[PDB]
């Protein structure tokens, strides 16, 4: 993985720095690394596999070295370099694609393609140089048993789930108390609804609680907490738990009461925010607990008092909502996010070449199923393919 | 590696391989004899060195 | 860690092998290792213990080398070596204790005490020699990220949980169908009860299922499965789920029917055992699914028929049990088990010096809390402290 | 076997002792042994697998010798050694796995795999060195016809059997006299029941006897005796002997009377324990004879006298229990036990590669069938596979 | 003891390492130690036996040294070594047996057999080399007056005692309040019973206490505490304290209330756990105090309410049980446990040769008597014989 | 114990035999034994412990040898010997008291106090002489 990344970085630096008219001193070390790569790769035969519709490809290396004796690079130098760079880039891209479409259950972090296993031999360790990208840096740190983290903007940590819980219900669905929620990507929208507006509740308060258990620990997370859930703020016709019938939801939005957002790690409260909205920081957590209350307003103007009668029928249903958006976070493990293209690249390569479903990932690299069952084997394979995808992104 | 063999002085592996006719490659800058005689090839003198 | 282990190993070998009258040829390499240790440690200052009631100890090393001119070891040689060994063993004990009482949320696998941090320098790496203990071997494999393995006799994998589930119930609690289980340590006792004895069941079969999720994957596990659960086979008065009232459990034990033990990894069937009792092997699994049926006996003697009427009241309740004991297993992570004393040693040191509750471990080293929420950071810290405890047990114990 | 064990132990010592910074004097002898192994193995071709789903693997040895350092080993030395050690460990693990999945009715003690058969040639005897483990020591002793000894914590010596015997019975199963027992693993739990409570028995004594025939002789055995059998102390509905009907058991537990444990060897009484509970020692035996009695209490309080009428119906049935637990023992043969993993390892290897059932062991390596019919050929094959499993555990 | 252990260790290493084909480099130091042992033992006459049926045996040592000029060991060398090894192993086994069957009151730590007393001479200390086993290590620590430590899996620290105490009793034994317990090995089951279900109790709570005194201090102990005593949860007829009559017990189990286990050292509370079940750690203690409560359920279903009437008769008797199992511990003294075999070895040797009862140990080496009255003299003799047994187990 | 007894015996014999005017032939062997004791004890630090209310006491030994070359012992000789003997007797009494107040369940025949354990080393065996009581 370090050798593949080093090939990719050498080729990227060659593309960026070997340009006409540039001082050789601007590229001297790069040319030394490029010639080292050529020498190490010369005389070796490689095969990128026939998995799926990806064609079997054979690669040979009998390239000469680049010149080192000009003061400024000229057109001949750039053309001669480009001829070798194209072949090397094609080989690296094919090796990355071959590695991206393979997976293993026993050892998913180890190389899967024959090309990358060959490149892991000692004879290629000479190609290795600067490992500065975030993914390769994390890979090397983790091989060292060192604490390392990936930084995500809008991490995709929540499997998609639009669901509800009815703590009070009946076959006609006209006096309902419960919670509605959407956990999607980096976003949680939750809403507790009471059809009676806590008319017959102790102290005229109805308590709602929503626990979201993250599949991986998040650290130094910036979160936006807003006091309303616009997703559950308009009339809806909603299936029942068994789908036998459909019920009616007609929210009237009240301010949530006694809002407590707890970020917990191993069941212990790490961060607690009471009646705080805006930007909050969750330093280290694996669980989110949102407690809120629907408080019947003690005083109501006649228009308000009309909405909430003493008994049924309840035509206006009192709802209190919370919205929790994870803008940024850090994770030990790899995750899809709104900014990085690793998941998209891997899925695209797997779709283009009609890669059959393997024993590790779900069909189509579907992220909801993947993150729902984020097993250690899935984590290993997913980090491997994401690192290979980042390596491929440097050139493709 | 012939340089490493010279520097160590441990000839146990090379001796064991030469005694047991174990295929090997001796690597290092070596002088060689250019033999143009077919009879030398038939006599197998390259294996006697 | 490797340097601390090597110090402890050198000291234990010196205590065992530097004995009066022994041939110098029996200890020559050991004497060289001991003198290497002395040379490396000489001129270095160490400080151990500023946490809880653990005293601040300052350690200075200015020792002479053991001689090498003897052909047999005599009394004076052994006594001088013993003096040096006693000082070194005291130092190693204190360093181990200092490391065991500390924890980090970030790099729990890394050294936490300043003495071990100092021992992590290059100059001390010369002390490193044979790393043959199971814990240090696993430590070195884990550092390179090779497949680790810890063998546990009666692994403490199940957090304590005595609870029940009622599938059929009502406020009088006179016609109940459900399961009650104890998952404790290496044992699962489960029992499905039907008060009606499946009189109105679909073909007089009542199916019971119990799923136990292990917090870590176990491999090469020897498991005893016995048909009956003696823990849920006598009259009991059991609190209701809400604790509002109490109900009565008067079981009569019938053999379980169509017993199926399923050992699954990542929700995939690895091992399946049907109607098999005694010793079984679960080669690689993280979930146990025990499914068993209460089958109403078609033919009953007059007493048995008197036990189970056609309708309520049901005075005798039909119960089918199962006992599962993990005798031995292998886990890639450290665990408490019956045979070892690592958890006991760490807890004993932490309690002896009133170590305040840290950000990593539960409030007192409670194993149920730890195994219930066995997080990667907790795993790193636990492995570190357990390896230090095993190092200390070589000398202090 | 001794050569395979020596290879495995050389590799284990190389992994444990060849560590960065160690004095070369700490490894000199180990380095000499390792280089001798390299010399002896180089130029030899080995093949493993070809049975079940165990893959065919080809092994070639063309390694150079480990060098020397003046004072202390460095990182370069450790990596160079570790490459060779990793290859050799892979080879040894594969050879052990190939040997564990094979069996032979004839010469079950002899090597069955081609790799181990080749390793038994004279040329490889050079590799042989310290045979200090318990299993290899017993292997050599058995080769020399010396007395072998395996120490087992909680030996798995009793095949699972939950059975009962009715000495007095009739189709209504309301006045029953007999015994019910569980012989499982290292545990015997027996209980003698009389429904009449020995009202008509001579001297008001009912004599119960249980005999367990161990399939192998156990020596130096620590055994716990407890008066009661908790497994047969609660009411239960029990199938008929032919399964035609079910009967009812409603135990009331009385102290077993005149308890006598006899540990016998070849029909001769070796150890006798009378009314002794707690820890006892059986020095050498192959048969256990537990004789106990239900003695009707001559004096009864009214509550007690109520349970035991002069005649039928009998609603409370008198039961006297007995629990025997072999905590540790020594056997001349190999057995599964609670502390080791040999049986688990062999079964796991056979199941992982879907090894077809052979003519020696029962399907799935089930221990109840294996110990029920523990033939000398089964003993030889099981000792071979257990020794190979112990050799493999040194490395894997 | 150290010389006898060194003889045994040299012989064991000779058996393990002097094998055909091994490099002389692997055994050079061992061969030197073996020749030193021959030199030291030559010209010395020993006599073992003469106690019980252990036969009198005379031992003469006149042996040649082993060669030192081989490169690899061959068959001739191994047989020449094996003859001497056989004689020496027989001598060591007989010396160990002669020592195991003897005891003294004043100085039981010192050697008792004339052979071992002769081996304690200064001239034999030349034989002494590596003392690495746990028992010899503790022997040397004891001889140096250092702190000793023995690890025990399931230490046999509790003498067998199945007893009960009735705090409320009548001649008819129909309204009984008390507690019954079994202490056995590493296990303590206790059960407090109230026949009236604490109806007349002050707060409808009955307090039960159980104090168990350990005959030795246990440190670093891991214990499992469970909330039910299955041993006292079934109906049984129990003898009266005087044996004059028998009473009836018909348990109905309620969960124990305010469970409090205290581990005390010299009357000082070292550890305390309240309402804690599962694995607990007792770091240093000599007494266990289990205090629990039977709390009458304030709310009862009609069946539960039927179980417990206002007044007599009481047919269902409320019971609360505790189970306490010591799985592992450390003790400064030797104890029989489930994993070791020293007690079994000593008892077997004493039984096989019909050793008359001595003035130190109880007849038959019965462990309950030994641990009930574990005096310092008994501890000395037991440590001596256990160390000798461990030495013997190295060879036999 | 034999070394402690020998110290006490040497001191008692010195107190009884080193008297003014006595012939040196009456004490020659005694003087040799006393000087042997002084040589063996010189340069050694001892501590009698603080068990109970027994005070912690430290003992240092740097004494000159008792002289020879007198036909009859004089007052100067007896005075010097008495100073040394007084210090030694105080040390021996304190060691005996420290040993008398200690006990062990096992190995209770062995010395318990640190001073007597130190005295049980080989280097003090030279002090040992007639064990007649
Ligand atoms: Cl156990
Ligand atoms: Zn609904
Ligand atoms: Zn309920
Ligand atoms: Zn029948
Ligand atoms: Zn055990
Ligand atoms: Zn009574």
């Amino acid at each position: 993985m370090d050798v593949l990344y080093s090939l990719s970085k050498t080729l990227k630096d060659a593309r960026d720095k070997i340009v006409e008219g540039t001082l050789y001193s601007n590229v001297s070390d790069l040319i030394q690394q490029f010639n080292q790569m050529i020498i190490t790769m010369n005389g070796n035969e490689f095969q990128t596999g026939g998995i799926g519709n990806l064609p079997i490809r054979n690669w040979n290396f009998d390239f000469g070295l680049l010149g080192t004796t000009l003061l400024n690079l000229d057109a001949n130098y750039v053309e001669t370099a480009r001829n070798t760079i194209d072949y090397f880039v094609d080989f690296v891209d094919n090796v990355c694609m071959d590695e991206m479409v393979r997976e293993s259950q026993r050892n998913g972090i180890a190389p899967q393609s024959d090309s990358l296993r060959k490149l892991s031999g000692i004879k290629f360790k000479r190609i290795n140089f600067d490992n500065s990208s975030e993914y390769i840096e994390n890979w090397n740190l983790q091989n060292r048993r060192q604490r390392t983290g990936f930084t995500f903007h809008k991490p995709n940590i929540f499997p998609y789930s639009a669901s509800f819980t009815l703590n009070r219900s009946q076959p006609a669905h006209d006096n309902l108390m419960g919670t509605m929620w959407l956990n999607a990507g980096s976003e949680i929208q939750v809403a507790g609804f009471d059809y009676s507006c806590a008319i017959n509740a102790p102290a005229n308060i109805q308590q709602f609680e929503h626990i979201v258990q993250l599949r991986r620990v998040l650290t130094t997370a910036t979160i936006t907490l807003l006091p309303d859930a616009e997703r559950f703020s308009f009339p809806r016709v909603i299936n029942s738990a068994d789908g036998a019938t459909t019920w009616y939801f007609n929210p009237v939005i009240l301010r949530p009461n006694n809002v407590e957002v707890e970020f917990l790690l191993n069941g212990q409260i790490i961060n607690t925010y009471q009646a705080r909205f805006g930007t909050i920081i969750a330093r280290n957590f694996d669980t989110i607990r949102l407690s809120f209350q629907l408080m019947r307003p003690p005083n109501m103007t006649p228009a308000v008092a009309a909405l909430f009668p003493n008994a049924q029928p309840f035509e206006h249903h009192a709802t209190v909502g919370l919205t929790l958006r994870i803008e940024s976070a850090v994770c030990e493990s790899v995750l899809a996010d709104a900014s990085k293209t690793m998941l998209a690249n891997v899925t695209s390569v797997r779709q283009e070449y009609a890669i059959p479903v393997g024993p590790v990932f779900p069909p189509g690299m579907n992220w909801t199923d993947l993150i729902t069952n984020y097993s250690p084997s899935r984590e290993d394979n997913l980090q491997r393919v994401f690192t290979v995808a980042s390596i491929r992104s440097m050139l493709v | 590696n012939l340089e490493e063999l010279m520097r160590t002085g441990d000839y146990a592996q090379i001796t064991n391989m030469l005694l047991n006719n174990q295929p090997v490659a001796l690597v290092g800058a070596l002088p060689f004899i250019t033999d143009s005689s077919v009879i030398s090839l038939v006599a197998k003198l390259d294996a006697t060195v």
